[PDB]
RNA sequence: GCCGUUGCAUUUUAUGGC
């Protein structure tokens, strides 16, 4: 990562926390390593746009570092020009965290609520169960996000505080 | 006990050591770590030989669970079992006493 | 005289197809000319979707007058039985109207099609 | 804020003289440091100024007048680059002011919002 | 293995025998025929399953057994069906025959007494049942799935093997042969994928051809691809899709793009395209059948070089919707199910001659 | 297997409506 210029500035401070307000973050730890990696990438993004027309660098590094931002689901496929990448900013990258498309994709009702179900055991993509936060929803995953086989919301388990309470009836009011 | 299926793949004949080499996969939905003693039993019933004609080995399981590849070994006779398999893994399935020195 | 105008090419046809396919799964989507319609009073439509082969057809001339008072874009489509199709439905829908959310996760797709149809209408 | 590129910014007359005389390009410069696409703009005010100073700045002048960079109107007899920018940053709230003279930049940090520049093209902040 | 069997000139079309059968049930969604006496199973929209024996090439399919569920095995773990059943499929043992639709269950059945021997829940409030295809010569059942699942049973010790995921779309269709891969489509993302079960892989074939380009055909010399409705598996390395607009698109495993493209097929009737409802081929041949509501089922004879395909022709016995193709042989028998609807509970508009029943149809040579 | 209609006279064969 690498720390701004500037530790205290008051039009960057407040816009800080309307980043935290929208997303729920924790810490701008994870909000200035997202810059870190659209730093990286914006250099580069620069340096082709000096060379010459149908460079093959321009070609082969330029086109698959166009492709890999349609492949992690970010630029437009109608931006697709090379001039929309100066355009970029930071909310979209992100925009595709996994948090965040939870609540877009209903069931979560708040972006803090499906904070807490991405750490318990719940929600996976594939059949692989994902618990952090940050996983980078790759576009062609967004619609086998789901509830898990097991972990209730999903079913065939009721849980150990459903248990609980149904072994609270059983022993007063029963036997 | 939730329908095993052992399934086996990479059979090769191999007469000159007297056996049949072969990838032994494990499906276990619902089912976690099964054994090494009933997998040597419920391959023999595929080929038919015994049990102690049954050498296995290997096994690191898929992560989060539902399937285990190991590597499993049949032989033609008892006595095959004696001399062709490694002198710890016959005290493992039982065959043998391990002389401790 | 036409009746029928503006009436979508092909590939916009599709695109919306595809767009009403993910609104029904987002359930941001209404279905019928008298849900619509409310929808249009309550000013929550973003636009209208009308078909072609609806017999009759001056059923549906409503929606571009309310329309038109509210400024909200609206494209005939020529099928009402594919445009029943698209909203994971399988009995055809005459109208169909798309809601308004800012948190919706299609946005994007919702803000294309209103730059073709607001294209087409001028 | 509420702010993207394409910036459009506001050369005044302090820029253009420490860009010549320390050998930093105008629009080179500016797609550097704002790592996008730069939109430079230039008033009335701030030309007619410059041919004022014309025996000893042709080369000021005959930089200025390169179509890489537009034209901007506005329409009062007497006024200068230093106030009437301050007009143009008050009634609107997506410019960027280029400069270096202090006497303007107290000007700028009282209306929240307004980016500024430093020495030819090395930026910074509100 | 690769196609082989070329009697597409040996078929006698024009004087095959065409019949059909009446039944009663409303909207026959699919049919499944066994061959090792040869036997047929049809599920309906009015919650049934029915067996025939057509061992009897001349003879109209006669009535063995029936079973028809109801309200009661509402819940799910009951023995029954209570709601639609899109799909049915008979093993190769014909020992059982498994059956599920809009009850979201697979329930397989005994084919000698027809009793309910298994139920299965699918554990998903979307994972219905759509397209159920047996390997041939095994029991690894190939279940296509609303949830966008193609989850993988074994039948003589009815486990679950593996679930692939990947698609967009509700997945229609899936064909198989004796090799252990499969053609799955999405039918409405306009792709195909090829599955590999062990390589655990797929291969991605698009459609989606524009006909804005076919405008720019327009000029030289139509309608949209938007949903590719089925696929079929003719060898090991073709396969053929049938889509929304009459075009049929011949695919290679070598080719990402179609490798061929038939045009409007069953015709139109702005205007509209018939669907491409029913697609079966004859396996390692070159003859296929696509069928539509339009009233006569198209037959198709692949050419050898596996570059194009001509009319065999077309068999004008069967008026109604067709929801799917099965033809056993010794001669030839064809049978399709006719229903008064669509497969997927979709409109069907002004019919004509609304029947629901069996074609049948013997072709010699 | 709901209804109508035809040849065998209805089992058999063909067709129209719900």
């Amino acid at each position: 990562y690498s720390t701004p210029k500037r530790p205290y500035e008051s039009s960057r401070l407040d816009a800080e926390l309307k980043l935290a307000g929208e997303f729920g973050l924790k810490n701008k730890k994870e909000i200035y390593r997202i810059s870190f990696q659209l730093s990286k990438i914006r250099r580069a993004a620069r340096d082709l746009l000096t060379r010459d027309e149908k460079d093959p660098k321009r070609l082969f590094e330029g086109n698959a570092l166009i492709r890999r931002l349609v492949r992690v689901g970010v630029l437009s496929e109608d931006k697709k020009k090379l001039d929309y990448v100066l355009a970029l900013k930071v909310e979209d990258f992100l925009e595709r965290r996994l948090q965040t498309q939870v609540y877009k994709l209903g069931l979560a009702k708040s972006v803090h609520h499906a904070r807490v179900l991405i750490t318990q055991r719940h929600i996976a993509v594939g059949k692989q169960i994902v618990n952090i936060p940050s996983f980078m929803v790759r576009l062609d995953s967004e619609k086998h996000i789901d509830f898990a086989p097991t972990s209730p919301f999903g079913g065939a388990r009721p849980g150990r505080v459903a248990r609980r309470n149904a072994a609270r009836k059983a022993e007063a009011s029963g036997e | 006990s939730d329908a095993v299926t052992i399934r086996t793949r990479k059979v090769i004949s191999n007469p000159l050591l007297a056996r049949k080499q072969f990838v032994v996969d494990v499906l276990h939905p619902n089912r976690a770590n099964v054994s090494k003693d009933e997998l040597r039993e419920k391959l023999a019933e595929v080929y038919k030989a015994e049990k102690d004609a049954v050498s296995v080995f290997g096994f690191r399981t898929q992560f989060g669970g539902g399937k285990s590849v190991g590597f499993g070994l049949v032989y033609n006779s008892v006595a095959e079992a004696k001399k062709f398999e490694p002198t710890y893994r016959l005290v493992r399935y039982g065959l043998a006493e391990k002389v401790e020195k | 005289n036409p009746k029928a105008f503006p009436l979508a090419d092909a590939a916009l046809t599709q695109q919306i197809l595809d767009v009403v396919q993910q609104a029904a799964n987002l359930r941001q989507l209404k279905k019928g000319a008298n849900e619509a319609t409310k929808t249009l009073n309550r000013g929550i439509s973003e636009f209208i979707i009308m078909a072609a082969d609806c017999e009759p057809i001056e059923i549906l001339l409503h929606l571009p007058l309310l329309c038109e008072d509210k400024n909200v874009p609206y494209v005939f489509v020529p099928s009402r039985v594919a445009l029943g199709r698209a909203c994971g439905v399988s009995r055809p829908v005459i109208a169909a109207s798309i809601t308004t959310n800012d948190a919706s996760a299609i946005k994007t797709q919702i803000y294309a099609v209103k730059d073709k149809i607001e294209t087409l209408l001028i | 804020q509420a702010i993207k590129p394409p910036y459009q910014v506001l050369i005044d007359t302090n820029f253009i003289n420490f860009s010549i005389q320390k050998k930093v390009d105008i629009v080179r410069g500016m797609m550097d440091c704002l790592l996008a696409k730069c939109n430079p703009l230039i008033t009335d005010c701030v030309m007619a100024e410059l041919e004022k100073l014309g025996p000893k700045y042709r080369i000021a002048l005959k930089l200025a007048r390169d179509p890489r960079i537009k034209r901007l109107s506005c329409s009062h007899k007497g006024t200068y680059a230093d106030d009437c920018l301050v007009h143009r940053v008050l009634q609107h709230k997506c410019y960027i002011v280029a400069t270096n003279d202090a006497g303007l930049k107290q000007r700028i940090r009282k209306i929240p919002g307004i980016p500024l520049m430093s020495v030819g093209g090395h930026a910074y902040v509100i | 293995g690769r196609v082989f069997r070329y009697f597409g000139d040996k078929l006698l079309i024009s004087e095959a025998k065409q019949s059909f059968t009446r039944v009663g049930e409303n909207n026959l969604t699919c049919i499944s025929c066994f061959q090792p006496r040869l036997f047929a199973y049809t599920v309906s929209k009015d919650l049934q399953l029915t067996k025939y024996d057509i061992t009897d090439f001349s003879k109209r399919p006669k009535k063995l057994k029936y079973a028809k569920g109801g309200a009661k095995y509402i819940p799910n773990t009951t023995e029954g069906h209570y709601d639609e059943i899109l799909t049915v499929a008979a093993s190769p043992d014909g020992k059982y025959v498994v059956t599920g639709g809009r009850d979201r269950k697979l329930i397989v059945w005994s084919t000698e007494s027809l009793s309910p021997v298994k139920v299965i829940p699918t554990k998903d409030r979307r994972g219905e049942v759509l397209s159920l295809a047996f390997r041939k010569n095994s029991d690894q059942l190939y279940a296509s799935c609303a949830d966008f699942k193609i989850r993988t049973y074994s039948i003589n010790q009815f486990s679950q093997l593996e679930i692939l995921y990947g698609h967009h779309d509700i997945v229609e269709d899936i064909s198989a042969l004796a090799m252990e891969r499969c053609v799955t489509v999405g039918a409405r993302d306009r792709t195909a994928m090829l599955w590999k079960i062990p390589d655990e892989t797929r291969l991605t074939f698009r459609g989606g051809d524009e006909p804005q380009k076919l405008l720019r055909r327009w000029m030289k010399e139509f309608f949209c691809e938007g949903s590719i409705d089925v696929v079929s598996m003719v060898d090991d390395f073709h396969f053929i899709t049938g889509s929304d607009n009459g075009n049929i698109c011949l695919w290679s495993l070598a080719k990402k793009k179609p490798i061929f493209t038939e045009r409007i097929a069953h015709g139109i009737l702005l205007l509209q395209p018939f669907w491409i409802t029913s697609l079966y081929a004859i396996p390692y041949s070159n003859v296929f059948i696509s069928g539509s509501w339009s009233g006569s089922l198209k037959v198709w004879k692949i050419s050898d070089n596996l570059r194009s395909f001509e009319l065999l022709g077309e068999l004008s016995g069967a008026k109604g919707v067709v929801t799917k193709i099965q033809v056993v042989e010794s001669k030839f028998r064809i049978l399709a199910s006719i229903a008064k609807e669509h497969r997927l509970g979709r409109w069907i508009a002004n019919v004509s001659g609304a029947r629901n029943g069996i074609y049948s149809a013997v072709i010699d040579q």
